[PDB]
RNA sequence: GCUAAUACCGCAUAAUAACUUUAAACAUAAGUUUUAAGUUUGAAAGAUGCAAUUGCAUCACUCAAAGAUGAUCCCGCGUUGUAUUAGCUAGUUGGUGAGGUAAAGGCUCACCAAGGCGAUGAUACAUAGCCGACCUGAGAGGGUGAUCGGCCACAUUGGGACUGAGACACGGCCCAAACUCCUACGGGAGGCAGCAGUAGGGAAUCUUCGGCAAUGGACGAAAGUCUGACCGAGCAACGCCGCGUGAGUGAAGAAGGUUUUCGGAUCGUAAAACUCUGUUGGUAGAGAAGAACGUUGGUGAGAGUGGAAAGCUCAUCAAGUGACGGUAACUACCCAGAAAGGGACGGCUAACUACGUGCCAGCAGCCGCGGUAAUACGUAGGUCCCGAGCGUUGUCCGGAUUUAUUGGGCGUAAAGCGAGCGCAGGUGGUUUAUUAAGUCUGGUGUAAAAGGCAGUGGCUCAACCAUUGUAUGCAUUGGAAACUGGUAGACUUGAGUGCAGGAGAGGAGAGUGGAAUUCCAUGUGUAGCGGUGAAAUGCGUAGAUAUAUGGAGGAACACCGGUGGCGAAAGCGGCUCUCUGGCCUGUAACUGACACUGAGGCUCGAAAGCGUGGGGAGCAAACAGGAUUAGAUACCCUGGUAGUCCACGCCGUAAACGAUGAGUGCUAGAUGUAGGGAGCUAUAAGUUCUCUGUAUCGCAGCUAACGCAAUAAGCACUCCGCCUGGG
RNA sequence: GAGGGCGCUUCCUAAGGUAAGACCGAUGACUGGGGUGAAGUCGUAACAAGGUAGCCGUAUCGGAAGGUGCGGCUGGAUCA
RNA sequence: AAGGAACUCGGCAAAAUAGCCCCGUAACUUCGGGAGAAGGGGUGCUGGUGUAAAAGCCAGCCGCAGUGAAUAGGCCCAAGCAACUGUUUAUCAAAAACACAGCUCUCUGCUAAACCGCAAGGUGAUGUAUAGGGGGUGACGCCUGCCCGGUGCUGGAAGGU
């Protein structure tokens, strides 16, 4: 249902990149444009745009591929289900494929990256990884 | 595996079962349910060595002895070797053995014990079934 | 009868103790807090002494002035299983009063009020000392509570209660009971779950040993005293360590064993010899381990104690600090001489040939074996792993992801309820701001400890002990608005409601029509018809079937009818009415998230059958007759009861199916067909998009395979449910 | 005179009896099912369209495998 | 006394319990009952205070005894039969006998059938097949199997008589 639209945009990335096709979809909210943001600048994929005046406005995404079309995106998931809410420390934020991995992290002062999420000891809601 | 269902859910578990129903032996001071403090062995008693029919296709002829059992159990448990001393009103211990060939057992009997006599330097330690390393 | 008191006791003297007061800063439902008037009562006038500005030390009541210790109870937190552990609760739950207490407190008790708990587990039953900790698992954890430390509880059993500051008290009392002893029978006495030790019972004895110096406590001014606490000695290979019984040279297959195809092969560095050596032990034993501090006296310092006295504080010396004791250690080290065995060999994991066997006796965790040469067994040799321990079972952990949070599955292999609701409960379109609840940061609590990560010393070095840190929701408090929750706020862009369309076997009643079956008469004629592979079954000459007609009644309504539709399914098809849901197409007209669910509870619901009352054509359980064959209680035939149908109540179980839960999102296409929306193709034709439908193939994905795949067995999340090897 | 033990009844009251259970174990003439072993005997089923394919839920008749019938599905055939 | 049913075929008779209040109450059940189950307690008077509408309180006084006597259930377990209430031989027998709702079958379309009377007349009943008459069985629960040879009954007519 409409009650995750994180996975079920992440899973619909899954769609894109796993079906190979250019354009993704995303209602508007501000937690995606700081996924195809925070990714964005993570090089994965290709376009921050969504439609114009909607609250339901669609955020529709070029991807970032390989060399024929190839996948950068594998292991692409949600990390935090609805169901739990995840709310690990900060100190001992883990590293994810042995640093071959991505990581989002709404802390206390916003939703920020791997190792910022590591060192600078902020720590909130751990969100997707790679 | 919703919220609650998956709080409703423990861990459990439900094949556990230790293969010795034991009273062994024991502290009989009037009602002897005391359970349970197992042995290796029974400080017992038990009556005569029967013949048992092995298996399909194993033609032989195997010897157990009619075990006593306080507890409402099986009149039997295996003796090993070849030929037993014992009669009845003997003291008999008690291993905790299974042989698939040996229908109706759950036991085996401690062969190679304070009632038991053989032969040594057998092949296989020496010392079972009544016998020790050779004073000559 | 009387002493004595380092007993008692009246009784002024003690009042911030409690209250009696008078004002209030304070004070919080209760309230807490300074002073503003009146009350109880003390001693071992003791003690050793000292001596003296004739007064100075150890203490009990004077009793406070606090700390300190050790307790008290209340609350938060987690602290077993059985809902085949449902309704439970009578002082129960509130209120008032009183007694108590160290205290609020049905803490009790009186009186007056009737609540309260509980299906999101209360009571009742089993079971349990709990925790730090500790074994195993990489961890997650599982598992244990041994021994150590803490708390709790107990003292043959049960119950009271005094004392004591503190007990309802292992070695207090009293009562009862149960044993036992003595009794001259009239009475008395006791409880090793204290350390021993005895008898029970087993796997489970520490010894019926010393002293308290090495502390620990108790009094005593000190001395002293006692302590089965502790320290030690002795029992247990019961565990952990550490060394070893020989080492070095010298190996030929050597004597030697065994196999043996007659060769070769053991002894593998004592090896057959040779050279030595003292691990542990031989003996002589030198020493013999420091196990050790002052309390007792002196000196000197301080309070310098009206006083130096005396004494007290504590800065010195003298002074015993024993039990392992000639204790470990060390010299003389004696001779290689006193001092290694246990398990295992079919694999399963490394170690097979002599080998009686002959499925024989036996061996075994699994596969198993043994019936003539068995590396299975008995059997010798060689070997394979270990050691003062080997192996065996008894328990537990792991593997086992074998309840899969980490770390499952549900189409067939175990599984989606038989389907609907709309109760809790769960989950949440977007956005504005607050909030910081949760969430992250800082301070605060944390096991006395003991224990890990390190280090130190050491019984050597060992092992492990002693030490020293490190490492911790044990906690409470500042910040963060990024998420969630909440709080207020907004929009539709989901849902639904509007206005237009249609559609159908959607339900429920009320009726109607025809064909067809069977039967009532019936024309008028003769054995017929039945059935199969055939007939007997049978009926029928009482002459009929069949054919001529009209009537009667029940049932059901061929092409319509279809991978067609509707309905959650179950299911629904002559025809016509009655009132009746449910979608989809368009639509923002409108609410502004009203959403999805769904345990519980509720409803519906195949098929029969069961209740009452009808209707009773044809069909057909039950049964009969005839084949059938050995037989036929079956398939066939002849029949033929229940039953099938109608109103009227019930079961709640079906291959429920598609052995494929519900919601919604995503997306190669070839494809069906509905009915709309739109275009569309125009001088009538015929095409394209859009939605729900239901196929068929097949992209990706996909599984054990089979297969699924837009109405996913593909990729996600919320509600539920199942599933744990078989009988 | 107060007060005092005794003087002096009551309260709670430990145990024992009572009654009417409930729970739980042991126990039991005969007896229902199930499993095991013989290799007796009865039988043709279930398995191929396994000899009437079945498989269900249900009623009902058999010594028994089983049958008859209500309705449903292939986990069914020659291919209908 | 003491002892109890040992007497007897048999606790037969007597005994003993019972009132009122208040507790409490198993079994199965057709869910009402059982059941007054059982078993238990109290019960007199004096003053209070609360009893008058109203018990309970407090204390005491007493008592052998407190519905002081009279009057007023013995209970329980189990089985068979019958359901029950009713009725039943007065001059014997009260029951398992009868009856009974119930259930079953059969007969009767009306001037009923059936019945009473020679008939007439009348009942049946101002009744109309849910009614009337006869037969069985006797609630409720389950169930009612087989055999039409014979008998009777019904119906049919070919032939014999």
């Amino acid at each position: 249902v409409m009650t995750d639209p994180i996975a079920d945009f992440l899973t619909r990335i899954r769609n894109g990149n796993m079906r190979k096709f250019d354009v993704v979809e995303a209602p508007a909210s501000k937690i995606k444009r700081q996924i195809a943001e925070i990714l964005k600048a993570e090089g994965y994929v290709k376009d921050v745009e969504y439609v114009e005046d909607n609250k339901q406005g669609v955020i529709r995404v070029f991807l970032k591929y390989g060399k024929n079309g190839e996948k950068v995106i594998t292991n692409l998931k949600r990390i935090s289900k609805p169901g739990l809410r995840v709310y690990v420390k900060s100190d001992d934020v883990p590293k994810v494929l042995n640093g071959l991995g991505t990581a989002i992290i709404s802390t206390s002062t916003g939703v920020v990256t791997d190792k910022v999420a590591r060192q600078t000891n902020v720590g909130g809601e751990v969100i997707a990884y790679i | 595996p919703t919220i609650n269902q998956l709080v409703r859910k423990p861990r459990r578990a439900q094949v556990t079962k230790s293969k010795s129903p034991a009273m062994n032996v024991g502290y009989n001071s009037r009602k002897k349910v005391q359970t349970k403090l197992a042995s290796p062995q029974k400080r017992g008693v038990a009556t005569r060595v029967g013949t048992m029919t092995p298996k399909k296709p194993n033609s032989a002829l195997r010897k157990f002895a009619r075990v006593r059992l306080s507890n409402l159990m099986e009149v039997t448990a295996y003796i090993p070797g070849i030929g037993h001393n014992l009669q009845e009103h003997s003291v008999v211990l008690l291993r905790g053995g299974r042989v698939k060939d040996l229908p109706g057992v759950r036991y085996h009997i401690v062969r190679g014990a304070l009632d038991t006599a053989g032969v040594a330097d057998r092949k296989q330690s020496r010392s079972k079934y009544g016998a020790k390393k050779p004073k000559a």
